[PDB]
C-alpha cells in the first residue's frame, strides 16, 4: 500500500501528463474552430496544429476524436473554410454594387 | 510522362554510393565463370536514367509554360513574358546544376540541355508562328 | 471603397494553393456581371445575343451611366 | 597548397585550410622526434619545420599580395555600401556621412585575417609544447623574417594603394563616371583612417 | 463549465479513478479517451452534408464540440487531474 | 566485419563540407581501394581458403561459413534451401527493413513531397539537411547487398568449388547464377522505387478496376 | 582546371568571388568581429544590414572560397588526406619506437 | 556552357548542388589520359 | 493484444504489428486472467516503462535538436537565407515563450498581419506597425529572435520593393 500509494502517484502523473498533452491539442484545435470571420491565421495556425496531432507529436493511438478529428480536419478544415471563403466576398459581389447610378 | 517519377533528379544521393557495388563486384566481375550479363551499370544509367533525364527536362519545360502569350515585369522593358523570365531561370539553374565544367561532362546530358533550349525556341517561335503568323 | 479588399485577402489565402481556389470568382463576376449589366434595353445580350423601345433619355442617362459606374 | 590555379588566396582557401593541414603536420613533428630517439635527426626536424613553415608562410603572403592587387578590380560597382564616418570639421562640426564604398571594408578585412593566420605562424611554435624539451621551433623565432614580413606586409599595403590608383585612374572610366567620382575621394579618404 | 461537463465521470470515470484504480492505465490512456460519460457518445459529429441549411457548420461545430465537451471534460478530468493532484496530495500523505 | 569503416561516419571536425573530407568524393571509388580491399578479402580467404585444401578481416566469412557449411552430413538439399528462401525473402527483406528502420526512425517524412520546392529543387537540401539520411540509408542498402552476394558468391564457391564435399556442385553454382540474377533484380526495382518524395515503397495494395 | 581555359588565366576573382562578403564574414567569424565594430554598418541600402555581433549566427556552410567546388576538393583532399594519413604512421611508428 | 559566377537569380543562386546534377561522370573512374583535347568541343554542339 | 472478448469470450485478439493472433484460450477464466494479467502486464507495460519519462525525456531531448544546432558546427551547416520547414517552437512544446518574442511572437503574426495589409496595398499602418516591430525588437534584444528579424528585414524589402512599384 506504499507501492499501491507509490504506484497510484506514478500511474496518477503519467496519465496526467497524457491527459496535460491531449488537452493542449484538443485546445489548439479549439483555438482553430474559435476563429471565425478571419480566414488569414486558419490555415497558418490550423494547419500549424495538424502538423502534430495527427502527426507526430500526437502519433499514438490514443484518442478516437483526437484520431479521428485530427485525420478528418483535411476536408473539413480546409475545404469548408476555403469554399466558406470562396463564397465569402461573393458576397461582396452582390454588395459590389446596387450604387451604380 | 505522367511524372510519377522514375527515380528523378535525386540520383545525387543513390548513385554514388550504389556505384561501389558497380566497382567491387565490379559489375560484374565476381561473379565466377559463367554467363552472367555484367553491365548493369550502365544498361539503366545507359537506358532508364537518360531518358528519364531527357523526360524530366520536358516536364520541367512544362512547369515553365504559364499560359499567357505574353505578360512580365521587366524593369528595362515589356519583356514579353514570365515566359522569358522563366526559360532563363531554368536554363540557369538546370544550367548550373546538369554541368558546369568539362563540356562532356555529358553522354549527351549537353545535348539533353541543347534540347531544352531547343524547345525553348520552338515555343517562343510558335508565339511568333500565331500572333504573326 | 474596400471594393477588392475581400478580393485582396481571398486572394492571399486562397492563393496560398492558387489558383482554382480563386477561379469560380471568373463565373460569379460573369453572372452577376450579366446581371448588372442587363438590361433597362436589356443589355446581358453582348453575347451574339420591343426592348429597344424600353429606353428614353431618363432611361439613356441611367443606363449609360450606371454601365460608365460599372466600368469604374 | 594551391592546389589548384586560381583561389586558396584571394579565396580564403589557404588562408583557412593551410592553418589545418600546417597544424597536424607541425604536432607530427614535435612529437615525432619529441620521441629523443636518439640524436643528430632532432636537427633535421629543426631543417624541415623551420623550411616547411617558412616557406608556407611566404605563400599564403604571395597569394595574399598577387591575390590582393587584383581586389579592386571587378569589385565595386557598387555604391555606398558600408557606412559612414564621424570624422569632425575644421570647426569640429560632424562633418561625417564620409561614406561608404564598400572596397574600403573588405580589404579592411583581408589583411586583419592574413595577420591572424600569419600569427599562427609565427607564434605558433608556442604551443606544442612537451619534454625533453625537444622544443623543435623557437616561439618568437624569425627575427630576421620579422622584419621580412614586416617588409612583405609593407608591400601589401603598397599594393593596396597602388590597385586603387590602377582601378580609380584607368579601370576605366567610372567610379561611376564622376557621376560621384567623388566616391574614390570617398574610399580614400576613409583609407587614409583605415 | 464545472464538473456537469463530466457528471457521471464522478462515477464513471472518478470511482475508476478512486479505487479502480486506474484500471489499467490504458483505459485511463484510452477509455478515459473514450472517456464514460464525456465522449462515450461519440457517434455523428459529423459536419453535416447536405448543402449547407443542414447542417455542415453546427455539425461542423460538434465535429469539435468534444474541444467544448470531451475538453471541459478533459479539462473537467484536468481539474480531475486536480483531483488527481489531490489524490496526488493524499499521495503525497501517506507516501 | 571489415567493409567500409563508415562514411560518413563521422565529421573530421571540423572540415564539415565537399561534402565532408571522407565523401565527397574523396571515398574513392577509383576502382576503390576499397574494394581492393574488400576484394582482396574474398579473393585472399576464397582462393586461399580453396589453396590451402587444394580477426584476418573478415575471418567470420571462411570461418563461419566454412565450419558451419562443411559440417553438413545432408547438404546438397539445404544448399537449395538456403538459396530459395533467402533470394526473395531476405533481398526483399534486407531492401524492406532498412527503408522500414529509418521510414519509423526518425520519421519525419515531413518535407512532405518536397515541401512543394519546384521543381527541380532536385535533392537540394544536400548541402546537409535531410538528404543527410538518405545518403546513410540506401548506402548502407548497397553495402549489405553488396557483402550479400560477395558472401553468396563466397559460399557458391566455398564448397561447390571444388566439391567439400559434394561434387553436385551447381546448387550453390545456380545460386549465383540465378543468386544474382536475385539480388540484381531486387536493387533493379529498388531503383525504380527511388521515386522523387523519398518514396518509402512499404504499402502492398494491389487493386483491380473495381474499388 | 581548366583545359580550353578561360585563358588567361582562370581567376575567379574569389576575393569577390566569394568574399564580396562572404566567408569574408564567415571564415572571419572566429575573425570577425574581434573589435571589427560597424559605426552605422547597417548597410543602409538593403542587404548585408544584420551585422550586430555575436553571433546572430547566419552563419555560412561557406561552400568554399567560393568557386572552388574542385579546388577545395584539391586542397582539401590532398592536403587534408595526406596529412591525415601521415599522422596516422607518425602515431604507428610512435608506438613502434 | 558558362555558369559563369551569379547570382543572379532568385535563392542567389537556388541549385548550387551541383553534381553534374547527378555524376561524377564516374567512368570507371580509372582513366587518366585526358588527351589534351580539344575546342572544348564543336562536335555540331557548336552547330547546336 | 487487445482485449476482444467482446466478439468471443474465451479468446484473444494479439495483433503484433503487421500480424494478428487468434490465440484463443480454452476456458474464459484463463482469458479474463490473461489479458486481466497482461493488463497487469499493462501495470508493467503501461505502468512500468510505457514512457513516464521515456517518449516525454526522450520528445524532450530529441526534439531539443530541432532545426540547425545541437549539435553546433557547423562546418558544412548554416540557416541564413531561408525557412526551410521552419519550426514553429512556440506552436511546438515551448507550448511558453519569453515575452519578448512571445509577445512579439504575436507580433510575428502582426507580421504576417502586415502581410494581410500589404496584400490589400494598405501600406500605412502595415509600415507603422513594422516600425512598432523594430521598435519591441530593437530595445528587448533569445537564439530564434534573430531569425524573426530575418523575416522582418525581408518584409521591409517587400514593402521598399512594393512602394517603389506602387509610385
Amino acid at each position: 500500500v506504499n507501492n499501491k500509494k507509490i504506484s497510484l502517484k506514478i500511474s496518477e502523473a503519467t496519465i496526467l501528463i497524457t491527459k496535460v498533452v491531449r488537452i493542449l491539442e484538443l485546445s489548439s484545435k479549439c483555438q482553430e474552430l474559435i476563429t471565425e470571420r478571419k480566414f488569414f491565421k486558419v490555415l497558418q495556425n490550423l494547419d500549424s496544429l495538424e502538423k502534430l496531432y495527427l502527426q507526430e507529436f500526437k502519433n499514438y493511438n490514443f484518442q478516437f476524436l483526437i484520431e479521428i478529428y485530427n485525420s478528418i480536419p483535411f476536408l473539413q478544415k480546409v475545404t469548408k473554410d476555403e469554399c466558406i471563403n470562396l463564397i465569402r466576398n461573393s458576397l461582396n459581389l452582390n454588395l459590389g454594387k446596387n450604387l451604380i447610378k | 510522362v505522367p511524372p510519377s517519377v522514375f527515380n528523378m533528379k535525386v540520383i545525387l544521393d543513390p548513385f554514388l554510393l550504389f556505384t561501389q557495388s558497380t566497382s567491387t563486384i565490379v559489375p560484374s566481375v565476381l561473379t565466377q565463370n559463367t554467363i552472367s550479363s555484367l553491365t548493369f551499370f550502365d544498361d539503366y544509367m545507359n537506358k532508364s536514367f537518360l531518358p528519364k533525364i531527357q523526360m524530366t527536362m520536358d516536364y520541367l519545360f512544362t512547369v515553365e509554360v504559364e499560359s499567357n502569350n505574353p505578360y512580365a515585369l521587366e524593369l528595362s522593358d515589356e519583356n514579353h513574358n514570365i515566359f522569358k523570365t522563366a526559360l532563363d531561370f531554368q536554363r540557369l539553374f538546370y544550367n548550373l546544376l546538369n554541368v558546369f565544367n568539362t563540356a562532356n561532362t555529358f553522354r549527351e546530358k549537353i545535348s539533353y540541355c541543347i534540347l531544352d533550349l531547343l524547345n525553348h525556341f520552338y515555343n517562343y517561335y510558335l508565339g511568333l508562328f500565331n500572333s504573326l503568323i | 471603397e474596400f471594393f477588392q479588399l475581400d478580393d485582396f485577402h481571398d486572394s492571399i489565402m486562397i492563393f496560398q494553393n492558387l489558383n482554382e481556389l480563386s477561379v469560380l470568382s471568373g463565373e460569379f463576376n460573369k453572372e452577376y456581371e450579366l446581371r448588372k449589366t442587363k438590361l433597362m434595353y436589356p443589355l446581358i445580350w453582348k453575347k451574339n445575343k420591343f426592348t429597344q423601345s424600353l429606353s428614353l433619355h431618363f432611361l439613356q442617362d441611367y443606363f449609360l451611366k450606371i454601365l460608365g459606374f460599372l466600368l469604374y | 597548397d594551391y592546389g589548384f590555379i586560381p583561389p586558396n588566396c584571394n579565396g580564403l582557401s589557404c588562408l583557412r585550410y593551410l592553418p589545418k593541414i600546417v597544424e597536424p603536420i607541425l604536432k607530427f613533428s614535435t612529437e615525432l622526434a619529441q620521441l629523443n630517439i636518439t640524436t643528430n635527426g632532432i636537427t633535421i626536424c629543426r631543417n624541415t619545420l623551420s623550411t616547411i613553415i617558412n616557406r608556407c608562410v611566404g605563400a599564403i603572403s604571395s597569394t595574399k599580395l598577387r591575390d590582393i592587387s587584383n581586389f579592386y578590380q571587378l569589385e565595386n560597382w557598387q555604391v555606398y555600401e558600408t557606412v559612414t564616418f564621424s570624422s569632425k570639421s575644421q570647426d569640429s562640426s560632424k562633418n561625417l556621412t564620409f561614406e561608404y564604398g564598400v572596397t574600403q571594408f573588405p580589404e579592411i578585412v583581408t589583411s586583419f585575417q592574413e595577420v591572424s593566420i600569419k600569427t599562427t605562424r609565427d607564434l605558433l611554435f608556442a604551443y606544442e609544447k612537451l619534454p625533453i624539451i625537444n622544443g623543435i621551433s623557437v616561439v618568437s623565432y624569425p627575427s630576421k623574417q620579422l622584419l621580412t614580413g614586416i617588409e612583405i606586409q609593407q608591400i601589401i599595403s603598397m599594393e593596396a594603394v597602388l590597385e586603387a590608383i590602377l582601378k580609380n585612374a584607368a579601370k576605366d572610366k567610372d567610379n561611376p563616371r564622376n557621376s560621384h567620382t567623388i566616391l574614390t575621394l570617398t574610399n580614400l579618404q576613409y583609407f587614409r583612417e583605415c | 463549465s464545472l464538473y456537469e461537463l463530466d457528471p457521471k465521470w464522478k462515477k464513471l470515470l472518478k470511482t475508476d479513478n478512486f479505487l479502480g484504480g486506474l484500471t489499467v492505465n490504458e483505459f485511463v490512456q484510452e477509455l478515459s479517451k473514450d472517456h464514460r460519460n464525456d465522449v462515450l457518445i461519440d457517434a455523428n459529429t459529423k459536419n453535416l452534408p447536405t448543402n449547407e441549411k443542414d447542417q455542415d457548420a453546427i455539425r461542423e461545430a460538434i465535429w469539435k464540440q468534444l474541444d467544448p465537451k470531451p475538453y471541459i471534460r478533459t479539462f473537467e478530468s484536468t481539474l480531475k487531474e486536480l483531483k488527481n493532484l489531490n489524490e496526488e496530495t493524499l499521495n503525497k500523505r501517506q507516501y | 566485419v571489415t567493409n567500409n569503416d563508415i562514411f560518413k561516419i563521422i565529421s573530421i571536425s571540423h572540415n564539415g563540407f565537399t561534402s565532408l573530407e571522407n565523401y565527397l568524393y574523396n571515398i574513392v571509388n577509383i576502382d576503390i581501394m576499397e574494394h581492393s580491399k574488400t576484394i582482396n578479402k574474398n579473393l585472399e580467404q576464397f582462393i586461399h581458403d580453396q589453396s590451402l585444401n587444394k580477426q584476418e578481416n573478415e575471418g567470420f566469412n571462411r570461418i563461419g561459413f566454412l565450419l558451419k557449411t562443411i559440417n553438413n552430413i545432408n547438404k546438397l538439399p539445404v544448399a537449395f534451401n538456403i538459396i530459395t528462401e533467402r533470394a526473395k525473402e531476405e533481398i526483399h527483406n534486407i531492401i524492406v527493413k532498412s527503408t522500414e528502420s529509418i521510414r519509423s526512425k526518425h520519421p519525419s517524412l515531413l518535407k512532405m513531397a518536397t515541401s512543394l520546392k519546384n521543381d527541380n529543387h532536385f535533392g537540394l537540401p544536400v548541402q546537409d539537411i535531410l538528404s543527410i539520411i538518405l545518403r546513410e540509408c540506401f548506402w548502407e542498402i548497397f553495402l549489405k547487398l553488396l557483402y550479400a552476394i560477395q558472401c553468396h558468391r563466397a559460399i557458391f564457391e566455398m564448397s561447390n568449388i571444388l566439391q567439400p564435399t559434394s561434387s553436385a556442385k551447381p546448387a550453390f553454382k545456380f545460386n549465383k547464377i540465378w543468386g544474382k540474377l536475385l539480388d540484381e533484380i531486387e536493387l533493379l526495382l529498388v531503383r525504380y522505387i527511388n521515386d522523387p518524395e523519398l518514396i518509402s515503397s512499404n504499402n502492398g495494395s494491389i487493386k483491380p478496376i473495381n474499388g | 582546371n581548366n583545359t580550353n581555359q578561360d585563358k588567361s588565366q582562370g581567376c575567379v576573382e574569389l576575393s569577390y568571388y566569394l568574399k564580396i562578403n562572404q566567408l569574408f564574414q564567415i571564415i572571419s567569424d572566429t575573425g570577425k568581429d574581434s573589435e571589427g565594430l560597424k559605426s552605422t554598418v547597417e548597410p543602409n541600402k538593403v542587404n548585408t544590414i544584420s551585422g550586430t555581433s555575436y553571433l546572430n549566427l547566419n552563419c555560412q556552410p561557406s561552400s568554399q572560397g567560393l568557386t572552388d567546388s574542385p579546388t577545395i576538393i584539391e586542397m582539401w583532399l590532398l592536403i587534408l588526406k595526406y596529412i591525415n594519413d601521415l599522422w596516422k604512421i607518425c602515431d604507428q611508428f610512435i608506438e613502434f619506437w | 556552357s558558362q555558369e559563369p559566377m551569379l547570382d543572379a537569380d532568385r535563392l542567389r543562386s537556388s541549385w548550387t548542388f551541383s553534381e553534374s546534377m547527378d555524376l561524377n561522370y564516374s567512368n570507371p573512374s580509372s582513366s587518366p589520359n585526358s588527351l589534351g583535347n580539344l575546342k572544348i568541343l564543336l562536335d555540331d554542339k557548336a552547330s547546336k | 493484444v487487445t482485449q476482444e472478448e467482446f466478439s468471443t469470450k474465451r479468446l484473444l485478439f494479439k495483433f503484433s504489428n503487421s500480424n494478428s493472433s487468434l490465440y484463443e484460450c480454452r476456458d474464459a477464466d484463463e482469458c479474463s486472467r490473461l489479458l486481466d494479467v497482461i493488463r497487469k502486464a499493462k501495470d508493467d507495460l503501461c505502468d512500468i516503462f510505457h514512457v513516464e519519462e521515456e517518449n516525454s525525456k526522450r520528445i524532450r531531448e530529441s526534439f531539443r535538436y530541432l532545426q540547425s544546432t545541437q549539435q553546433t558546427p557547423g562546418r558544412e551547416n548554416n540557416r541564413s537565407p531561408n525557412k526551410n520547414k521552419r519550426r514553429s517552437m512556440g506552436g511546438s512544446i515551448t507550448p511558453d515563450m519569453s515575452s519578448t518574442a512571445q509577445r512579439l511572437k504575436f507580433l510575428d503574426e502582426g507580421v504576417e498581419e502586415i502581410d494581410i495589409e500589404l496584400a490589400r496595398l494598405r501600406f500605412e499602418s502595415a509600415v507603422e506597425t513594422l516600425l512598432d516591430i523594430e521598435s519591441q525588437l530593437e530595445d528587448l534584444s533569445l537564439m530564434l529572435l534573430n531569425l524573426i528579424s530575418l523575416k522582418i528585414e525581408q518584409r521591409r524589402e517587400a514593402i521598399s520593393s512594393k512602394l517603389s512599384q506602387s509610385i
